[PDB]
């Protein structure tokens, strides 16, 4: 009937509001910390919203939908994964009082879609475009958008890695980017972090052997995937062992059995073999390794699946399996190998990979004490992420609360100008846009209502004036502070929030189960 | 403002009478006190920065 769907909608709205209010005092650089307690008694201090959203667990359709929305927002854009929850909560709080009066959800959804389209068009018409066909303007935009993510010393430390990673000019200013398609940043322990340089081909870190000379050029990779494990017995001891007889049998089975397979395999050119991880093999027979020491020995272990996928994509080959194989589709490229250490500990080999169809290049970073390596990794990750976000479009704008107030005033004037019963619903959107500046003013340590009123008055008087400052603690113009953000991080977020609100509003009736 | 080396009397352990801790007192390293004050301030700031402890 009508009471059951109304109660279901009220319960869903209450659950969504509780989920949104469980975390709210964390937006901005001056956010509060939270100590999450584990099930065993361990406590962990954190302040990121994504970690708290992915760590906690709760069974509810609205909570699962919000988690999926946050995950999609973090995957698509990559920044600002906490404002969408507040936007959805404000929209649901507005829809609550909209439905309390007696309005059909179809008109409310149409008004929300119209308001979203108007806000998107206003954000696109207000933002200013830039250029990026050359390298000077691109480097200027990079150094202008990179000096506002972390602290000053960390920024100065990551600037060399940033300008080394931004030099990867492969796509000639296309529509989309492939920064997540052919990038494999490895990590190496030991040495100095200053010894970093872009490396093509392939980089490994496992010792080949320990014999005489191993400086050859035979494809430098063994395309083999068949089983190399020893045939396991049916039980411990099949018979009674004491004197000879049984000793000679096992001796011949250990010496004159796998050696025949090694001989029949080594009859083909390019004697390069390897193996994957030693997660299922108990112990490898060293007699086979001693017999393989002659006529050139080359073996590399500790190989994962991602390494195989990277090698099969950079070179441009396909692995083969099975034993009955009389083809010749397993060779590679021969150029140069056999590398030594770079004045320090830790074995690491590099291959530049000359004359190869795949121009994939990675960055080999280092560090010490496992303290500046992960930080630099996260820094270059955020760097290439914001670089891809900037190269995806061309529009940019500054943050602080001014665009939110501008959009709220525009929606208010549009609802005042546009006629129809839906305009009231549009007015609800006008009351669901002044949450970020109020939260920022509350977290800064000033009066939020007075600051919001002053910002609204300044926007109504001189259009584009200033916003909300954090370092100084007042109202200063943003043009002096080097801080900007792309337009996609707002447009995509607003569209996703509107879609989630429409999906959670269109779902009602009864919730049957099995 | 008359001087900075004198007029720095303190407490005494033998009895409850102020005694000048210059002609017969025991000096203490200032770096130790500075590090202790810095650690105390850091601990106070860390404790005050903690909001809630609920499993979120
Ligand atoms: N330098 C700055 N000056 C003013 N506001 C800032 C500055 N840096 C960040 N902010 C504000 O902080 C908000 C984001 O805070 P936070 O949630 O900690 O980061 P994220 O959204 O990337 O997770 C943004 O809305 C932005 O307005």
């Amino acid at each position: 009937d009508r009471d059951k769907p109304a109660q279901i909608r009220f319960s869903n709205i209450s659950a969504a509001k509780a989920v949104a209010d469980a975390i709210r005092t964390s937006l901005g650089p001056k956010g509060m910390d939270k100590m999450i307690q584990d099930g065993k008694g361990d406590v962990t201090i954190t302040n990121d919203g994504a970690t708290i959203l992915k760590q906690m667990q709760v069974l509810h359709p609205a909570a699962r939908m919000l988690v999926e929305l946050s995950k999609a927002q973090d995957i698509e854009a990559g920044d600002g994964t906490t404002s969408v929850v507040i936007i959805a909560g404000s929209l649901l709080d507005s829809c609550t009082k909209l439905l309390q009066k007696g309005i059909h959800p179809t008109i409310i959804s149409e008004s929300f879609q119209k308001a979203l389209e108007k806000g998107i068009e206003i954000l696109t018409d207000m933002s200013r475009p830039v250029e990026l066909s050359d390298r000077e303007t691109l480097l200027n935009s990079a150094t202008t958008s990179l000096n506002s993510k972390v602290v000053s010393q960390y920024s100065s430390l990551l600037s060399p890695m940033s300008v080394n990673a931004v030099m990867k000019v492969i796509d000639p200013a296309t529509a989309t980017s492939v920064d997540l398609r052919d990038i494999k940043i490895v990590k190496k322990l030991g040495g100095t972090i200053d010894d970093c340089e872009l490396v093509e081909g392939l980089v490994l870190t496992q010792k080949v052997s320990n014999s005489g000379i191993t400086r050859v050029e035979k494809a430098k990779i063994g395309l083999i995937q068949f089983c190399l494990s020893a045939p396991k017995t049916d039980m411990d001891n099949q018979i009674v062992v004491s004197d000879y007889a049984q000793m000679d049998r096992v001796l011949r089975e250990e010496r004159a059995y796998i050696l025949n397979l090694v001989k029949q395999i080594k009859k083909t050119g390019c004697n390069v073999l390897l193996i994957q991880k030693s997660i299922l093999r108990d112990a490898l027979s060293d007699l086979a390794l001693h017999f393989l020491n002659k006529m050139k020995i080359m073996v590399i272990k500790d190989i994962e699946r991602e390494d195989i996928e990277f090698i099969c994509k950079t070179i441009g080959t396909k692995p083969v399996a099975h034993i009955d194989q009389f083809t010749a589709d397993m060779l590679g490229s021969a150029e140069l190998a056999e590398e030594v250490n770079l004045n320090g500990s830790g074995k690491l080999l590099k291959i530049t990979g000359c004359a190869s169809p795949g121009k994939t290049v990675t960055i080999v970073v280092r560090g010490s004490n496992k303290l500046v390596i992960e930080e630099a990794e996260r820094s270059i990750h955020d760097a290439l992420c914001v670089i891809r976000c900037l190269v995806k479009k061309r529009a940019l704008i500054a943050g602080g609360g001014a665009p939110e107030i501008e959009l709220a005033l525009r929606l208010t004037e549009y609802s005042r100008t546009l006629s129809g019963m839906e305009s009231y619903c549009v007015r609800a959107f006008a009351d669901a846009m002044e949450v970020i500046p109020s939260t920022l003013a509350e977290n800064a340590g000033l009066n939020p209502i007075s600051t919001v009123t002053e910002l609204r008055n300044r926007h109504a008087q001189g259009e584009k004036t200033a916003g909300i400052n954090v370092r100084k603690g007042g109202i200063s113009n943003i043009l002096e502070e080097l801080v900007v953000q792309p337009l996609l991080v707002s447009v995509s977020a607003l569209t996703l929030a509107t879609e989630t609100v429409r999906s959670i509003l269109k779902i009602d009736d009864v919730v049957n189960t099995r | 403002p008359e001087r900075k080396n004198l007029k720095w009397i303190g407490l005494d352990l033998s009895n409850g009478k102020p005694r000048d801790n210059k002609q017969a007192g025991v000096f203490e390293p200032t770096i130790v006190k500075v590090k202790s004050l810095k650690f105390a301030t850091e601990a106070a700031i860390t404790i005050l920065r903690i909001d809630d402890l609920i499993k979120l």
